[PDB]
């Protein structure tokens, strides 16, 4: 399959700061860091220009993952737990990311009789911890 | 048109159960192969 | 005043009957007196609460109180007497005391029996005094087991089929009632919702009024016999012990009318005002259908059951045809029928059990051996004939007056329905005197041996007289049951909106 | 190095002691272990009393679970076992079978059920259903010289092998499609970085899991195995199964379907419904035509009553789970009461069929009364507890939109009233020439009396005292 | 702010087997500078083959941010359509977000307007440039704020269902 519908806003950010590996951008840091343990975030992922293909809000409880052991996109694990040259996101923080296609799925898609991600894409995120 | 109609209805609503129970109670009835067969039919049809 | 009366009046019978259990004393003797004393005490407390702690001049609730019971779905001990309730409460106490007395010579069990009687007593008063909708439902279904036990332990030849049909039918009928409970309980539960007093201001949207109205009306038509829902009555009346059947066809039927008055006409006006004419039509055709099928029966117990069915059309037609007197004449009718039907079933069950013949064709001349039964039977037959003087007349008269002066009718059915209703007066004696003539008149064999044939002793005769005297007292000067000023506010809501 | 297994380490200690005493002691055991096992059970219950009002802290390397909601069921299974053992002592005592390993089997099955209540591991939640099923074909057939007890081992082992097979195949499909993941919480991640979630696959690993779940708690389309086994095995193990199997299965189902299946709601909410609408119908009609007591109980108290529990799992926004907990707490008692009464009367007379319960009110009225109370409660009549159970189950479940499941529930409850009132009618009678010469020779008259009398008043009081139970059951987030 | 062409009225109902009325919203549609989108909205709010808002909900209530609704299909946001097929491109960006109470077609990426609309309970200057503006509430601001202050679960849905009983056009 391929993209479906959604609706939201974005709370327009400042200019992104690439920091030599990815595209970093901060919106609101609040409370406290997180070690290599289970976290619980809320995402809303875009395509490079406009399209939205999934959003944690399109389901119930925002999904829960592991920040610290490689189980997620390297871009995220660099931009949520804190990468080289980037401060980690607080407990109630909120950040915005543009993921280059080397820290992502790379130059091959994920097919299901129709690739659910454009081959060699580079997507966007609006990640808010919880 | 009182005993033969509305009494008939208020009994056939309580009588059709007496028949349906024993009717669907006499299918299968042991023979574990039949148990597994009827257990597979529902699994297979539910895949739709 | 704040000393709770209604709480006592509801928890006295079942509590003071729970002491029958765990009391090894005898077989039958002491339990009869220990039960009749409790019944008389309860009735005296009832009349003391009514006399010097009631006003008859204000349409609010009296003696109310409440507590906190489950608190999740807001459901309290909310309890309060009002104008509509009072008459039925007094009638219940009275007729159930007299039924417990009529149950005097029962020695089969005589311990479970009187306790179950007291339980039914407490349940009836609990329903008639309720003020919280869920508690009304609880009191409604609480009595369902005691009556089943009284049916299945004592009474009739084919007790089992009658009992099981009755219990299944009533339990099924109460399902739509519970549906209505769940419907109007969740409708803004922050606003009290389950406080039957604070629901007068609810403004429900369309297409939901109708569903709740029908969910209550189906249960009521189940309890109070309406034509397509009456098949259960002849079996559960022709097979019940007369002691049970007195309170059964004198109180338990009238709950289906009291509830319909209290939660339909008071809470869902624009769901009831657009459905009154069909109620009137159904009652009008019932008055004649019940009698036309009564005349066909052949065992006089079922004939009496159908005669009780017929008079339940006046109540219907009085609930419709929205006037002050039409609603008000219904209450007088439920009282004057709780008297007459109860007494007639007592007389039927007392004549029988002396002759052991149920089919109305072999009943010889019973007037020769026992005169007093014949007298007190002809008298109450006359009462049931809507004869003037007795209270079986003024009720129907006020029902006619309520239909005639109704505002929600313009002269086209206001006359044809009156015609089809008045055919009942031509029809009822044809089937009452047809029984009075076969079973009593004529000279049977020389029934001289004074064995299995003895006129009513002191107890039964006093019961008959003590139930009879109120009939005359009400039919001569009916205003001893027109102490109702709630209708001046009950029929205040409906009276101007559309159509 | 952890106290979150100590509620089960105590049980393991008692297990080892029970196995040792037969190896060492000679004959002083029969009434000794009968209470020594109860010591282990009550000590485990006291240990679980400590962890009330605790944290959702994760297990050993994140393996089974430790939160409030799971702890509720962990205590509930212990409650079932504590009430059940005194029943399954004297029964097997009066069969001249070895008693030590029977109590060992019951203890190990309770241990498996306790571990199952957690098990957010995808492997522990597979071994534990086996630790509960491998110790079930033994008990359900532990009367070897009988004949029926072999049929209710064949057509229980074959079925419980096939079903666990289907379940583990669904688990394998999930492990595959999920890019490789076991931890129950960490699936909706891993099923996303591997973008194969919305694809076919998952749709198969959902049905191949729900079917294996259903079989373990027997809704209608797979109920086939339950009516037979419940008649073929001894009555005490019938009660033990019909309480703790249902409790453990319903504790595992909600977690295995709510944690890793956020997205598929609209495609399993319907599915479970199709089961419930059938479970409360086919489990009642047949219940009418029954003449055996154990088989009628299998139909009614399980074939149906496993309906309205589910009746909120579909309609749950975390505002309903309290109602499931309350209904389970009511059902355990209102079922163990009637099973205790049935065990007692059967032992005292030697028959099971319904037609022999006549006149029992006159010979011994206390037992007839304490059985009628529990039966009526099962019927769900206002002043009793089953009424309020079904009520708060509907009032939250009509409050959640779905309508064509509450109406069917009320209707099938009305229908279920029939056989309850039938057996009740058969109790109250005095036609001396009708009662068979079974109740006629009944020398009327400790353990079973105590269990029956302390289990029957809990079928009348909580239905009116459900306020603190409700206030307690609302703190469940899982 | 600009000229007004049509006035649309919305009902508001809460309670969660059914919705009791609480008030009434009245909004204006600028059929003078965004005609196709305004016509789409006004046609949906009336009838025209049933693809309307009668019996819709507000499936996302972000306190102090916004309220979104108009998914007459799935109630989850992944549904809803429009008259001109299922979607159509942006129309124009003439009118700008000003203050408490505006209407914006909640898109899913530019050029993908649909049924999902949303009202801004607060000022949103940042949002402009990539969202359409076709309406502001004229009566019922307090009811909008009451809905905005409703209780919300983790999915930012309202815990009490907030449906629209009847919707229509009420001319000047």
């Amino acid at each position: 399959a391929r993209a479906a519908l959604e609706l939201h806003r974005s709370l327009c950010p400042l200019l992104v700061s690439p920091r030599e590996l990815e595209f970093l951008q901060v919106r609101d840091p609040s409370f406290c860091s997180v070690s290599m343990v289970v976290t619980q975030i809320h995402y809303t992922a875009r395509f490079p220009d406009g399209t939205v293909f999934d959003s944690s809000y399109k389901r119930g409880r925002p999904l829960t993952m592991r920040i610290g052991a490689g189980k997620i996109l390297r871009g995220l694990q660099q931009g949520i737990g804190g990468g080289g040259g980037v401060t980690p996101m607080l407990v109630g923080g909120k950040r915005k990311l543009m993921i280059p296609p080397i820290l992502a799925y790379g130059p091959e898609p994920a097919g299901c009789f129709s690739e659910a991600v454009f081959a060699q894409a580079e997507m966007n995120f609006c990640a808010l911890a919880a | 048109f009182d005993k033969g109609v509305i009494d008939g209805i208020t009994n056939g609503v309580g009588l059709a159960s007496f028949c349906i129970g024993e009717e669907i109670k006499y299918v299968g009835g042991g023979r574990i192969s039949s148990y597994l067969f009827f257990f597979l039919c529902y699994v297979s049809v539910f895949l739709f | 005043s704040y000393f709770p009366w209604l709480t006592i009046l509801v928890v006295l019978p079942i509590f003071a009957g729970s002491l029958i259990f765990f009391l090894p004393h005898k077989g039958n003797k002491i339990v009869r007196w220990y039960t009749i004393s409790i019944c008389l005490l309860e009735f005296l407390l009832m009349t003391y609460a009514f006399c010097y702690h009631f006003q008859l001049e204000d349409p609010l609730i009296q003696l109310k109180e409440d507590y906190k019971w489950i608190d999740v779905f807001d459901f309290h001990w909310r309890l309060g007497i009002d104008g509509l309730s009072l008459g039925s409460i007094l009638l219940t106490g009275f007729i159930t005391t007299l039924a417990t007395l009529a149950a005097w010579p029962i020695t089969r069990n005589s311990r479970l029996f009187y306790f179950l009687m007291l339980a039914m007593y407490s349940g009836q008063i609990g329903l008639f005094s309720s003020r919280d909708l869920l508690l009304f439902f609880i009191m409604w279904e609480l009595e369902l087991i005691p009556v089943y036990l009284l049916l299945s332990m004592w009474g009739g030849k084919r007790r089992l089929y009658s009992a099981t049909k009755f219990i299944l039918y009533t339990a099924g009928g109460s399902i739509f009632f519970l549906i209505g409970v769940l419907g109007m309980g969740l409708y803004g539960s922050n606003e009290p919702g389950l406080d039957l007093e604070r629901l007068i201001n609810q403004s429900y949207p369309a297409t939901l009024e109708i569903l709740l109205y029908f969910g209550f009306l189906i249960a009521y038509a189940v309890k109070l016999p309406i034509i397509p829902l009456h098949t259960w009555l002849p079996d559960t009346h022709g097979e019940a012990h007369y002691s049970t059947c007195m309170l059964l066809a004198g109180i338990l039927l009238k709950m289906g009318a009291y509830g319909l008055i209290r939660i339909n006409m008071e809470l869902l006006p624009h769901a009831h005002y657009l459905f009154s004419p069909w109620l009137v039509i159904i009652g009008a055709i019932q008055i004649i259908y019940a009698a036309s099928t009564s005349l066909g029966q052949r065992n006089f117990k079922k004939r009496i059951a159908y005669s009780s069915v017929s008079h339940m059309g006046f109540i219907i037609i009085g609930i419709g045809s929205i006037t002050n007197i039409g609603l008000n004449g219904a209450i007088l009718q439920i009282l004057s029928h709780g008297f007459i039907g109860a007494t007639l079933f007592f007389l039927a069950g007392t004549a029988s059990d002396r002759m052991r013949l149920v089919y109305l064709e072999e009943l010889g001349g019973i007037s020769i051996p026992m005169p007093k039964i014949f007298t007190m039977f002809s008298s109450f037959s006359m009462a049931s004939l809507a004869l003037p003087g007795m209270s079986g007349f003024v009720a129907e008269l006020v029902v006619f007056f309520g239909l005639i002066t109704s505002p929600k009718f313009l002269l086209m059915p206001k006359a044809l329905i009156t015609f089809v209703m008045a055919i009942g007066m031509i029809l009822t004696p044809i089937y009452l005197l047809s029984m009075l003539r076969q079973m009593f008149y004529g000279y049977k064999l020389f029934n001289v041996p004074n064995a299995n044939f003895v006129d009513s002793g002191p107890r039964e005769l006093f019961i008959l007289i003590c139930i009879f005297l109120p009939v005359i007292g009400i039919g001569i000067y009916p205003d001893f049951v027109l102490s109702l000023s709630v209708d001046r506010v009950e029929a205040l809501l409906s009276n101007y909106y559309p159509k | 190095n952890g106290s979150f297994i100590f509620p089960e380490c105590i049980l393991i200690f008692g297990l080892i002691l029970l196995l040792m005493i037969d190896s060492t002691s000679d004959q002083k055991d029969r009434p000794w272990f009968y209470f020594i096992s109860s010591t282990s059970l009550v000590i485990s219950i006291t240990a679980l009393l400590f962890r009330w009002r605790e944290e959702p802290i994760i297990s050993f390397s994140g393996n089974f679970q430790t939160n409030n909601f799971n702890e509720i069921f962990q205590f509930l299974i212990l409650l079932c076992s504590t009430l059940c053992i005194p029943l399954s002592v004297e029964y097997i005592e009066c069969t001249e079978m070895a008693i030590t390993e029977f109590l060992l089997f019951v203890l190990t099955a309770t241990l498996g059920g306790m571990f199952l209540c957690g098990a957010n591991d995808l492997i522990t939640i597979f071994v534990a259903p086996e630790c509960f099923s491998l110790c079930s074909y033994l008990l359900s057939g532990y009367t070897k010289r009988d004949l029926r007890s072999n049929e209710a081992t064949m057509k229980y082992l074959l079925m419980g092998g096939a079903s666990s097979s289907i379940l583990v195949h669904g688990f394998s499909w999930l492990y595959g499609s999920s890019g490789g993941e076991i931890e129950l919480q960490e699936i909706v991640n891993g099923l996303i970085n591997t973008q194969m979630y919305n694809s076919p696959g998952i749709s198969i690993a959902l049905i191949s899991i729900t079917v294996g779940l259903g079989f373990k708690l027997s809704p209608a389309p797979f109920h086939q195995w339950t009516p037979d086994v419940y008649e073929g095995s001894p009555t005490p193990v019938v009660a033990f199964l019909s309480v703790t199997s249902k409790v453990a299965a319903s504790a595992s189902a909600t977690r295995i379907l709510d944690i890793p299946f956020y997205f598929s709601s609209n495609e399993w909410h319907l599915l479970l419904e199709i089961l419930a609408i059938l479970s409360m119908i086919l489990g009642n009609l047949l219940a009418i035509t029954q003449t055996s007591m154990k088989r009628m109980l299998a139909y009614s108290s399980i074939g149906q009553i496993g309906y309205v529990i589910i009746g909120i799992i579909v309609g749950d926004s975390n505002d309903g789970y309290a109602s499931m907990i309350t209904y389970m707490l009511f059902y355990i008692s209102m079922n163990l009461g009637t099973f205790a009464c049935i065990v007692l009367f059967g032992l005292r007379t030697g028959t099971d069929n319904i037609r022999d319960y006549a006149g029992l009110y006159m010979k011994d009225p206390f037992l007839a009364l304490s059985l009628a109370l529990c039966l009526l409660s099962l019927g769900g009549l206002p002043p009793l507890a089953g009424f309020f159970g079904k009520l708060y189950l509907f009032w939250c479940g009509w409050q959640a939109g779905l309508y064509f499941l509450v109406s069917i529930g009320l209707l099938t409850s009305v229908l279920s009233i029939y056989y309850y009132l039938k057996i009740i009618k058969l109790l109250m009678t005095g036609r001396n020439q009708e009662i068979t010469p079974y109740v006629r020779n009944y020398r009327r008259s400790n353990s079973i009396e105590l269990s029956m009398t302390v289990c029957v008043i809990a079928s009348t009081i909580p239905g009116i005292s459900m306020n603190p139970i409700l206030a307690i059951a609302q703190d469940t987030l899982f | 702010q600009s000229k007004v062409t049509n006035k649309v009225y919305f009902d508001i109902n809460i309670g969660n087997p059914v919705g009791k009325n609480v008030g009434r919203i009245v909004i204006g549609l600028y059929g003078d500078d965004v005609p196709q989108t305004v016509e789409n909205f006004r046609a949906l709010c009336t009838g025209e083959k049933g693809f309307g808002y009668k019996g819709s909900s507000f499936h996302r209530v972000i306190k102090d941010f916004m309220i979104q609704g108009g998914d007459f299909d799935k109630g989850n946001g992944t549904g809803g359509k429009s008259i001109y097929g299922r979607t159509f491109k942006d129309e124009n960006f003439q009118l700008v977000h000003t203050g408490p109470g505006v209407l914006s077609m909640a898109n899913a990426g530019p050029n993908t307007n649909g049924s999902q609309f949303f009202i801004c309970t607060v000022k949103t200057p940042w949002l402009d440039g990539r969202h359409v503006v076709f309406g502001q509430v004229l009566e019922g601001m307090d009811i909008v704020r009451m809905i905005e202050s409703s209780e919300t679960d983790r999915g930012d849905r309202p815990k009490k269902k907030v449906v629209i009983s009847e919707c229509g056009e009420l001319p000047v």
